[PDB]
């Protein structure tokens, strides 16, 4: 809102997602799996996912809705663009995409079968289970009737929309390949796993795998392949690079990693703090109060001398020695 | 298409006029491009050709009538029979054969009468309390067809229809006292997906894999059991019931009581969703240990997604992932997005835990409230819930306390 | 003794048999006033007011079991609701406490069964199964119960 120079605005919303995804994977469960506590993660999850990218974004939504050469809604893009919304949990926008042409139409008309799948298909969509994974046990079975039954009947309209109705219930129902089919890129694989197939983590290690395979990262940002680490157990060594960004946002993520426990203090030896002597943390913090200091912001001071103070490694006589030189510079 | 007319056959005004004149209900199947409604009133199936008129129907009559009242009705594994399931008894119906352009059966008579066999006769009227808790068919689509029946004596027997008095196998699973352990009796039971497994689990020897069926077995207060059955391998009793199965994690009120209903999802590792009446749904990874444990991934509130009700579970016959609830408020549909992620592999030690729950804190399942039946007074049940399976799109039919006929997308 | 029947181990009376058997009168009835039978470490039943005794075998008709209690053991051999055992009384089961689904260990924390409000979970037990709940006693598992008949 307030700026010049809108780069420093990407920056951070990239430091952002790459938090979220943080969070959901080491941030929530502690270590357990997401039966657990199945509302959470899914939260953060789906929350992850749709602010780390802009797409689908609502100027693309109209740019099919708009383009033609087709009958009505029926081509590949449709369906991608449904699919899509599906395996990023936008139900709700998946539903009013399909309230949006044929529903009714085509469908209550031509084939009167396949209506009733594509309806209560939406029905199963509005009460997709997100707090109990038992609710979920059941909410799979009863769409994987419902792609059998569609499964094998009767076959009253297009060749392609028929598979185009078939696909769409193998997405919902979990299928790997297809989940695999209509992915843009690997986190919307990866989410989709985690939604429709099986909600384990256990599986986390195979289904970024799969994603990869399907859709490589894309070095175009810098939250991708963090993410990548991340979900793929890797955290540390990201220290440098988030210092590089910005040196704040660093030195409190190196502290609440070492809260996590997820880094400590290997040293084992000189009266002082300032050094690899105590946690990367500890040295990343005090960095950044001294670097505080020279900023001449009186607001930020206490800041500095309490992060100095509050520094959980460092003899109290360390501390009055470091803050004795400190304070005379104060504005 | 019969997605549009089908609300308006006559069959549901009959079915409705016959209004006028426990187990939860589920009183229709499907079957090729038919719909079968039993009729409680006339002890028949009204059958409905969907695919290839709002008055024309066949009356599948049954030459011996049950005389309890017939809750569910379950298609057999091959087709050849329907399980005509009540509190008071179980009887299976032997469907006529179908031939003529239209493949309706007999030739397209207004009525044929069916065989019917009662199952387990003695055991509901020598013991006048016992009662049917719940019932399936074996899942084999070879053997010949087998009924598994779960009565009020916390007892599972299974029937042969070549012997439907006697049981091929039963598993003691261990009213006039008073007790504190009143829910430390099986209230549900699920198979899971076929499985090959080694000869030694049954005892005999060879090192060979044969054909197994996992079957979890769920207790009123939550806890869950297993055991493999094979027709031809299990013993007469069984008694390699495993469990309680831990369930993990530890859960600050113990996962509560009162649960009604389970439903294994067809996948590997299993995963199980176990229902309560108070709307709870759990999702259960079944992790290999010899005792296995359950990984609760997540649950699910229906209370919040909209209750003092019966949950039934529905599988769908499309994908592995979805399921759907039914209860006195209408139809839930469950997405598990998260079920394709979990490998073969998943065992139950401490780093797959950790994974697990991790996985958890970054996936959600989808839940959805498709059919709402509230009343404006006092609601009632559902009679019906039937996934027609096309590959162009699932359609679901679902039957209110009043015979109006529901139909989703 | 005179008339009742009790020789099952671990079962008793109060008043104790002996006390029951002076207490029989010169025509050899033997009515008391606030009888209880209980079995040492798994329960008691506790009869307000008198009822008679009198050639009753307590071995046949009393049967105290863990989470379990039984008066009568067919219907057909029970006498009418108010006479012999078959009337009001107050059940006490000890050692009730529910299980960990975790670690399968019973659970018998004040706090936790607090946490888990397994008094309410009593409250439904009874109401269930025609009993109105008293009390629970964490400590020993203790859950009391008024029962209008057995």
């Amino acid at each position: 809102d307030q700026d010049g120079r809108v780069n420093r605005f990407y920056e951070l919303e990239e430091s952002l997602t790459v938090l979220n995804c943080l969070r959901t994977m080491y941030f929530i469960l502690d270590g357990q799996d997401v039966e657990e506590n199945r509302s959470e993660f899914i939260e953060s999850l789906l929350n992850w996912i749709n602010r780390s990218d802009g797409e689908p974004d609502e100027e693309y939504i109209e740019q099919v809705f708009s383009v033609a050469g087709k009958k009505v809604f029926e081509t590949q893009y449709f369906w991608k663009l449904l699919n899509q919304l599906v395996l990023r949990g936008l139900l709700s926008q998946a539903i009013g995409c399909i309230e949006r042409s044929d529903l009714l139409p085509y469908l209550s008309d031509t084939c009167a079968v396949s209506f009733d799948a594509v309806s209560d298909s939406i029905e199963l969509l509005k009460q997709y289970p997100k707090d109990s994974s038992s609710t979920f046990r059941e909410w799979k079975n009863l769409v994987l009737k419902l792609s059998q039954a569609f499964g094998s009947s009767a076959t009253d309209i297009s060749g392609e929309l028929r598979d185009y109705i078939e696909d769409f219930l193998l997405v919902i129902g979990g299928n790997q390949r297809k989940i695999l089919q209509y992915s843009r890129t690997w986190y919307e694989s990866f989410c989709g796993f985690l939604l429709y197939y099986i909600p384990s983590l256990e599986l986390s290690a195979e289904y970024l795998q799969m994603s990869l395979e399907a859709n490589v990262v894309d070095i175009t940002n810098d939250w991708e392949q963090p993410c990548v680490d991340i979900i793929s157990g890797k955290i540390h060594s990201i220290l440098p690079v988030m210092e590089s960004l910005d040196s704040c946002t660093a030195a409190f993520t190196a502290m609440i990693c070492e809260a996590k426990g997820l880094i400590e203090n290997i040293f084992e030896g000189l009266e002082d703090l300032f050094s690899y002597r105590n946690g990367m943390a500890s040295y990343m913090l005090n960095s950044f109060a001294f670097e505080l200091c020279s900023l001449g912001d009186k607001e930020l001071w206490p800041v500095a001398i309490g992060l100095i103070a509050l520094s959980a490694t460092g003899t109290r006589s360390a501390k009055k020695m470091v803050i004795a030189e400190l304070l005379p510079h104060y504005p | 298409l019969w997605q549009t007319w089908l609300p308006n056959h006559v069959v549901f005004l009959r079915l409705r006029e016959g209004l006028k004149n426990l187990l939860t209900r589920n009183v229709v199947f499907g079957l090729g491009g038919e719909l079968f409604l039993w009729d409680g009133e006339d002890s028949s199936f009204l059958v409905v050709r969907l695919r290839g008129a709002l008055s024309q129907y066949q009356r599948l009559l049954c030459i011996n009538p049950p005389l309890f009242e017939i809750y569910q009705v379950l298609l057999s594994p091959t087709q050849h029979h329907v399980a005509l399931i009540g509190i008071k008894g179980l009887m299976v119906l032997e469907l006529p054969k179908r031939w003529g352009k239209n493949s309706e059966f007999e030739g397209g008579k207004s009525t044929v009468n069916c065989s019917t066999t009662p199952v387990a006769e003695r055991f509901f009227t020598s013991s006048t309390s016992l009662t049917l808790k719940h019932a399936a068919w074996y899942p084999s689509e070879i053997l010949d067809p087998h009924v598994v029946l779960l009565t009020s004596d916390n007892v599972i027997r299974i029937y042969s229809l070549r012997e439907p008095q006697t049981p091929t196998n039963v598993i003691i699973l261990s009213g006039r006292a008073y007790t504190a352990s009143l829910g430390e009796t099986a209230v549900a039971f699920d198979f899971g997906p076929l499985a090959a497994v080694p000869k030694t689990l049954f005892g005999q020897n060879g090192k060979d894999e044969v054909v197994a069926y996992p079957l979890y077995i769920l207790y009123e207060n939550g806890e869950t059991f297993l055991t493999y059955i094979s027709l031809l391998h299990s013993p007469g009793n069984i008694g390699k019931l495993l469990g309680p199965l831990p369930m993990h994690p530890a859960a600050e009120d113990n996962y509560g009581y009162d649960a009604c209903a389970v439903l294994c999802l067809p996948c590997v590792p299993n995963i199980l969703v176990i229902a309560t009446e108070s709307g709870m749904l759990y999702h259960c990874v079944v992790l290999e240990g010899l005792i296995p444990s359950l990984y609760v991934f997540e649950c699910v509130e229906l209370e919040l997604a909209l209750f003092s009700c019966p949950v039934k579970l529905h599988r769908d016959p499309k994908c592995p992932s979805r399921y759907h609830c039914t209860h006195e408020a209408g139809v839930h549909s469950v997405g598990l997005t998260w079920i394709h992620k979990l490998h073969k592999f998943l065992g139950s030690d401490e780093e797959d835990k950790d994974s697990l729950q991790e996985l958890s804190t970054e996936q959600k399942c989808f839940v959805e409230h498709i059919l709402c039946t509230k009343p404006l007074r006092q609601p009632a049940p559902i009679r019906g819930f039937w996934i027609v399976p096309d590959i162009l799109g699932p359609t679901m039919i679902c039957i209110t306390s009043t015979y109006e006929c529901l139909i989703w997308p | 003794m005179a008339g009742i029947i009790l020789t099952k181990v671990g079962y008793y009376t109060i008043p104790s048999m002996d006390d029951l058997a002076k207490i029989t009168n010169e025509k050899g009835e033997c009515i008391v006033s606030d009888f209880t039978i209980g079995r040492k470490g798994y329960g008691s039943i506790y009869f307000e007011g008198d009822v008679n005794l009198t050639n009753l075998n307590l071995d046949d008709i009393v049967h105290i079991r863990r989470k379990e209690v039984v008066v009568y053991l067919d219907d057909n051999q029970k006498p009418p609701v108010g006479e012999g055992l078959n009337r009001k009384a107050e059940v006490t089961l000890d050692g009730v406490w529910p299980t960990d689904k975790t670690s399968r260990c019973l659970i018998k924390s004040p706090d936790r069964l607090a946490d888990i409000n397994y008094e309410g979970r009593l409250e439904a037990v009874s109401r269930k199964q025609g009993a109105q709940f008293k009390e629970y006693r964490p400590e020993t598992g203790s859950w009391v119960f008024k029962v209008s008949h057995f």
